[PDB]
RNA sequence: GGGGCGGUCGCCUCCUAAAAGGUAACGGAGGCGCCCAAAGGUUCCCUCAGAAUGGUUGGAAAUCAUUCGCAGAGUGUAAAGGCACAAGGGAGCUUGACUGCGAGACCUACAAGUCGAGCAGGGACGAAAGUCGGGCUUAGUGAUCCGGUGGUUCCGCAUGGA
RNA sequence: GCCGAGGUGGUGGAAUUGGUAGACACGCUACCUUGAGGUGGUAGUUUACGGGUUCAAGUCCCGUCCUCGGUACCA
């Protein structure tokens, strides 16, 4: 109630409190956008091991 | 890796029958019907 | 002078392992008796003889043994009553 | 056909905004098209628009 | 159905009398449509054959095969299985109706289009299409296109030389 | 060119893939079958002698049927085949679908022999 | 081919090996101490590699059709033998990767090892015929003693138990 | 020739398969400060090679080249 103005271009990247927002029974593989070859490994596998 | 398998039964319980599976490709507890001497037919089987 | 070079690297051998003709033409033969330890189907079984899980060939009856051939290039291993 | 997997077929009745009407099976029922064969300039001959505009400049001497 | 109609009634004594065949089984037949994808990023893009399992099933309702790989390529990165590409056949109603979509209302919405090449038969009586646009007949739809991944169309006669394949092509409505 | 190999060049692969298993011994005859589009035929053949013993087609002028290619022709002539082999009494026979399903008129054949008393 | 060093020690395949089988050397080559719940069983299906052409990004070579290809491919894995009636490929259904055995054979000093029709009990697949006691055959393993676990109309130091 | 060891930036050199033209200390380049140098401050450049395995390779594996050393002909 009243006004609540942001940014329209800014990119807001969210995390919550509550763990309900998974698109369940989806591999990480599905899950994590992995384009071609590295970005498995150089970006992604990497990334998680790490 | 590569493990040595027990089926006991589920109607007598008793064992008799071994063979070999996975810990990674059959993770879980697997189960077969085969003949019990016991029972004398086919019965359900189970890892032990 | 003796300079030292060794590592043959080549000394095993597996066991003979006797395939070949048990049992010859004409031969008579009993039940379950093996006419031929093969490897692959190098003969073939014909009438009465049946090929076992190792590929060997053994009668099925009793009976005189013939080896004849398969036609082209080819043999057989058949054993005939009397 | 199996049951359950490919999706329907109905007499598709293709339009054009050349008001060219032609009958197929497609997965759509309708189909509306901006450019058919007979509304392509190229299966007509020599063209209007095209041909007339695609002249190489007449190397401007006029004035 | 039209195509049919077109082919039996104006074609068959058309081409029967231009070739002079010594029986109406001689005249050759489109016998099938092949309909090849060719999708090789399935290695490098796992979600990726569920493109064209998208689209191919949009272009012609039958739905393609995730065909795999016969044979292990190392310069590829790419073992026996891990599937290659998608593929249809086509005989029956629906071909005849294909090539309605790809005479009439298709080939114009190549947007350098010519004259499709003569140099394309095999020296048996057997066409291809070389598509790079994947959009050509108006189902694609731009909004629902991402990966611009193009097409292999076979067009396969009963033709036994190849030259009577190139005049049945002709005379169904292929521009050359 | 597109070439396809017959029916008659891979039923005769198909049914010589059937061949290795099961012939025409003594007391157990060979019951074959063959389906021409326009008839339907089956014979009881002894492989040992070579010799088909007794026969049965819908290409029979006596006890003809309309359809002649319908299953029910196959099952009229299924029974004919076990009315000759009651005939001729061979009582006990081996069904050779010849690289075909078992699934038509094959099956009618085998069924019509079933209930008329030759036991497969 | 003195002893030490190096190398080896058991099992499988080829050559040596001399057209049965066998056969040695610190002779020539290689492998093994596993894998597979389908890479087993059965039923039903069916055929490979390459080449020549037509084909975007696709390249010398992915996938496609298209002819010619009874064999280079494939066969989990060395190598031999073998295989397109598939033993090579698919899909369904499955657990015979069963229990008690086993006439008779091969092999062998022994200990062992291998093959086994068939019988009975219970099943799997198949309409049936039938096939199935693991994989395409041969490697993938070790005695006894001593302990553990499970089960058993066995014994149990007088008797009942322990 | 045989055996054993190492082959990275101009340098010396760490890195148990997980992001390095380089992560660490020097050089080097551009600027600043100074009259001009030095010090100091700011920013900047494919793992000997070729072919795999892997989602990922300096690393795991097969081969080639170089250099240190031991082990030889000869002086």
């Amino acid at each position: 109630e009243g006004s609540v103005w942001v940014s329209p271009s800014a990119n807001i990247g969210y995390l919550t409190q509550e763990v309900f927002d998974l698109p369940l029974e989806q591999t990480p593989e599905e899950l994590f956008e992995n384009e071609t070859f590295k970005a498995r490994g150089h970006v992604q596998n990497l990334m998680r091991h790490l | 890796m590569r493990v040595n398998i027990t089926l006991a039964c589920t109607e007598c319980g008793e064992r008799n029958y071994i063979s070999k599976k996975n810990k990674r490709n059959n993770p879980d507890r697997v189960e077969f019907k085969k003949y019990c001497p016991r029972d004398k037919k086919s019965t359900l089987h189970r890892e032990t | 002078s003796k300079k030292g070079v060794g590592s043959t690297k080549n000394g095993r051998d597996s066991e003979a392992k006797r395939l070949g003709a048990k049992r010859a033409d004409g031969q008579f033969v009993t039940g379950g008796s093996i006419l031929y330890r093969q490897r692959g189907t190098k003969i073939y079984p014909g009438e009465n003889v049946g090929r076992g899980g190792d590929d060997t060939l053994f009668a099925k009856i009793d009976g005189t043994v013939k080896f004849e051939r398969f036609g082209r290039d080819r043999k057989k291993v058949s054993v005939y009553p009397v | 056909m199996k049951a359950g997997i490919h999706p329907n077929f109905k007499k598709a009745t293709v339009k054009c905004a050349c008001g060219n009407e032609f009958e197929t099976g497609s997965v759509k029922e309708e189909v509306r098209v901006e450019i058919c064969s007979e509304c392509h300039p190229f299966y007509t001959g020599r063209q209007k628009f095209a041909s007339a505009d695609g002249r190489v400049d007449r190397f401007n001497k006029k004035y | 159905n039209r195509l049919k109609e077109k082919y039996n009634k104006e074609i068959a004594p058309a081409l029967m009398t231009k070739f002079n065949y010594d029986s109406v089984m001689q005249v050759p037949k489109i016998e099938k449509i092949v309909i090849n994808m060719g999708v090789g990023d399935a290695v490098q893009n796992a979600k990726a054959i569920d493109s064209a399992v998208e689209e191919l099933t949009f272009i012609a309702g039958q739905k393609p095969v995730v065909t795999r790989a016969k044979k292990s390529i190392a310069g590829f990165r790419l073992r026996e299985g891990m599937p290659i590409g998608a593929k249809v056949t086509l005989r029956g109603e629906r071909m005849y109706d294909f090539l309605d979509k790809l005479i009439s209302v298709s080939l114009p919405r190549v947007r350098d289009f010519r004259g499709v090449s003569k140099k394309s038969f095999d020296g048996r009586g057997n066409y291809t299409l070389g598509i790079k646009e994947q959009l050509i007949f108006p189902e694609i739809d731009y909004d629902k296109v991402t990966k611009v991944r193009g097409m292999d169309i076979v067009i396969v006669t009963t033709a036994n030389t190849d030259e009577e394949a190139r005049e049945l092509l002709t005379q169904v409505g292929m521009p050359f | 060119m597109i070439t396809k190999t017959s029916k008659n060049a891979a039923r005769l692969k198909r049914h010589a893939r059937v061949r290795a298993k099961l012939s025409g011994t003594a007391e157990r005859p060979r019951l074959n079958v063959f389906r021409s589009n326009k008839h339907i035929y089956a014979q009881i053949i002894d492989d040992v002698n070579g010799v088909t013993l007794a026969s049965a087609s819908t290409l029979d002028k006596d006890l003809n049927v309309e359809s002649t290619g319908d299953t029910s022709a196959a099952t009229k002539v299924g029974e004919l085949v076990a009315k000759r082999a009651a005939e001729k009494g061979i009582s006990d026979v081996v069904f050779d679908r010849g690289g075909y399903l078992y699934h038509g008129r094959v099956k009618a054949l085998a069924d019509a022999a079933r209930e008329a008393g030759l036991k497969f």
